[PDB]
RNA sequence: GUAACGGGGCUAAACCAUGCACCGAAGCUGCGGCAGCGACGCUUAUGCGUUGUUGGGUAGGGGAGCGUUCUGUAAGCCUG
RNA sequence: CCCGGCGAGGGGAGUGAAAAAGAACCUGAAACCGUGUACGUACAAGCAGUGGGAGCACGCUUAGGCGUGUGACUGCGUACC
């Protein structure tokens, strides 16, 4: 059989497709885009 | 691509002898200034050098405005404080009439290097056809 | 026999030369293909004959050719003025070659 | 008192524009191996015109 | 579980030190000043180029009012006649080009010059 | 690497030695040895020495004579200086840099 | 320190009135490109061909993604 | 083996797959400091770039106001947090 130059052949069993709605989010921590810090001008919260 | 405006280094040296030996002052300055930058523009562009040599004869003669002959100062202020601050009127311009006109024609320049080494293309001269040696050879 | 042709924003100074333009999406291919063209470009140069801006020449004023008419340039640039930050971006630009025959 | 902001390198070099050098390679010898400055030969083996107290 | 941001980090500003396009000293030598080295450059740029039109139109316009003055004219008059003139639509940028051929363009002045019906 | 004579260190900073080598580069060699031997200032440390080596090498394991060699190029790089500390008035204390540099001279000319 | 027109300079390059002409913005038009909303033909989970509209944005919300370390698919695959 | 003060340090010679592994010794970034070349720069003013753009050097691109370096003069323009 010719080797390589297939493109592939077949995909692994396991392949857990598209839920993503199932997950997604994951949420990026606040602390990214240039100016973050966010919150009030008092950062009301740490105080609970 | 497309294409520029062509004003490489140019070359239009001149000899225009703008006499202005009479009543043509003030507004008259604009032409000496504009003809310095290149108004008709055979190829020129506000940005390239070459003042297009001009020669204002006499100069020591101008009707001036309607009364700025006895009423207008120039104001220079030297530098050495002592609040000297020099002031001279126009009718008071008897030691060097050549100065004026050249003074007026100035400021109306791009202001900076280009327009700075562009002023000399005037040649003061206060006494009609005299020492035309500034370019005695060719003229217009 | 010198440039005159328009399109895009008008720009014709080339005779046997080529000049890139918009896209000519209507059809470009590799070889040229039914390229319209008009003296009607307000081009008063032409050959010796003056040819006032838009004289005559109804149906067959002149024509042109067609180069590669491909490639997608670069001038990405960036931008988040003091106003906090946002943006960055990058932008290319598709163009068309085209050369030009029989002015 | 202090510098209000850092002097550029174009500044430090532009400040050292007086490194100065000598060695006029002027008259060294008039009778030895090329030695002697522009005035006295090699002491204890130098002399102006002739052997001064000691030479070779 | 691991980070040691380092190969990533260096790469990160290297992109900006790469586009340091030989500025002046710390400007292209540092890292923190390299960033702000973009305000007049990158920041102004995206918008600065589109702002250029003036520099050229002020030029062509100049060229035009310059040449047309052969008969004295008035740049205001020129385009005016050439407007109510024939199908004259494309009379712009050809200014500097007109400089490349008075004989060809001085003629355009004639058509426009015929302002009077 | 025709000869290559480096000293490394010397204990005399860099900018100090640099001044003694500048007006003493290309060509010469016969002059350089003269230039150096008559210019009073410790800067001439291992400079007159490295040239001695830079010429000795080019002699022992090379052709060349006295009429040859021009000292193609010279330069000095900064090196691992010692870091000591000085008392100073009050409780204060300031760091003193010992400074050092690598001579290095090449006479690959002929 | 001219310094109460930005400067020059202007007796009209000032003021009133009328008219027309041009210049003039990232506004508008034109050409190409992108993304969200509806339309209309193709054409179907559909995606597309044209198309009317919208796309400054701090606090803040929402939605998509890039890259890193570590685990499985890995005694696989790349590698002197 | 050689210069050197039986120094330091170094040049050769040798071992090594390598000494672009020499003991400061795996890989050796940045800041900062030089030597060489190219272009610019000693009647020019300010966040130092961006927009136009002459010239010079390279490749000349193996034909075209082309790619890289540099940028006289010129419109703009007071860093980030
Ligand atoms: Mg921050
Ligand atoms: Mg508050
Ligand atoms: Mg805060
Ligand atoms: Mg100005
Ligand atoms: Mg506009
Ligand atoms: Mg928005
Ligand atoms: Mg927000
Ligand atoms: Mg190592
Ligand atoms: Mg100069
Ligand atoms: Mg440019």
């Amino acid at each position: 059989m010719r080797l390589n130059t297939l493109s592939p052949a077949e995909g692994s069993k396991k392949a857990g497709k598209r839920l993503g709605r199932g997950i997604g989010s994951g949420l990026g921590k606040t602390g990214g885009r240039g100016h973050k810090g966010q919150k009030s001008r008092s950062g009301g919260g740490v105080r609970r | 691509m497309k294409t520029f405006t062509a004003k490489p280094e140019t070359v239009k040296r001149d000899w225009y002898v703008v006499d202005a030996t009479g009543k043509t002052l003030g507004r008259l300055a604009t032409e000496l200034a504009r003809r310095l930058r290149g108004k008709h523009k055979a190829e020129y562009t506000p940005h390239v050098d070459t003042g297009d040599y001009i020669i204002v004869l006499n100069a020591d003669k101008v009707a001036v405005t309607g009364n700025k002959r006895t009423d207008k100062v120039y104001y220079h202020h030297t530098g050495h404080i002592g609040g000297i601050k020099q002031a001279t009127f126009e009718e008071m311009i008897a030691r060097r009439p050549e100065r004026v006109i050249e003074i007026a024609v100035k400021g109306m320049l791009p202001k900076g290097p280009l327009g700075r080494a562009m002023f000399r293309k005037l040649k003061v001269y206060a006494g009609n056809e005299h020492n035309h040696a500034a370019q005695q050879p060719q003229v217009l | 026999m010198y440039a005159v042709f328009q399109s895009g924003g008008k720009q014709h100074r080339v005779s046997e030369g080529q000049t890139v333009r918009l896209e000519k999406l209507d059809i470009a291919t590799g070889e040229t293909v039914e390229f319209a063209e008009v003296l009607m470009i307000a081009n008063g140069e032409e050959v010796k004959i003056g040819v006032p801006f838009v004289d005559g020449g109804v149906i067959k004023a002149e024509v042109v050719a067609h180069g590669r008419g491909e490639k997608v340039k670069i001038v990405k640039f960036r931008r988040r003025k003091h106003y906090r930050k946002q943006q960055g971006h990058r932008q290319w630009f598709t163009d068309v070659k085209i050369t030009g025959i029989s002015a | 008192a202090v510098q209000q902001n850092k002097p550029t390198r174009s500044k430090r070099g532009m400040r050292r524009s007086h490194d100065a050098l000598t060695a006029v390679t002027s008259l060294s010898v008039d009778k030895t191996s090329g030695e002697k400055h522009l005035r006295h030969h090699i002491t204890a083996d130098g002399y102006y015109r002739g052997r001064k107290v000691i030479a070779k | 579980a691991r980070v040691k941001r380092g190969v990533i980090a260096r790469a990160r500003h290297k992109k900006i030190l790469k586009q340091a396009k030989g500025y002046y000293g710390a400007r292209s030598r540092v890292y923190r000043v390299a960033f702000q080295a973009v305000i007049k450059a990158g920041q102004y740029a995206y918008r600065d180029r589109r702002q250029r039109k003036r520099q050229f139109r002020q030029l062509w316009i100049a060229r035009i009012n310059a040449a047309a003055r052969q008969n004295g004219i008035s740049y205001s008059k020129f385009i005016n006649g050439l407007k109510k003139a024939s199908v004259e639509i494309d009379r712009k940028i050809l200014a500097d080009i007109a400089v490349f051929d008075k004989v060809a363009f001085t003629a355009l002045v004639e058509k426009a010059k015929a302002a009077l019906a | 690497m025709e000869t290559i004579a480096k000293h490394r260190h010397a204990r005399s900073s860099a900018q100090k030695v640099r001044l003694v080598a500048d007006l003493i580069r290309g060509k010469k060699v016969s002059q350089a040895l003269d230039i150096l031997t008559y210019t009073n200032k410790k800067a001439a440390v291992l400079v007159k020495k490295v040239l001695e080596s830079a010429i000795a090498n080019a002699e022992h394991n090379d052709g060349a004579d006295i009429d040859d060699l021009k000292v193609t190029k010279i330069f000095v790089d900064e090196g691992p200086s010692m870091k000591r500390i000085m008392p100073r008035a009050k409780g204060r204390a300031d760091r003193i840099l010992k400074r050092t540099s690598h001579i290095t001279v090449v006479v690959s000319d002929r």
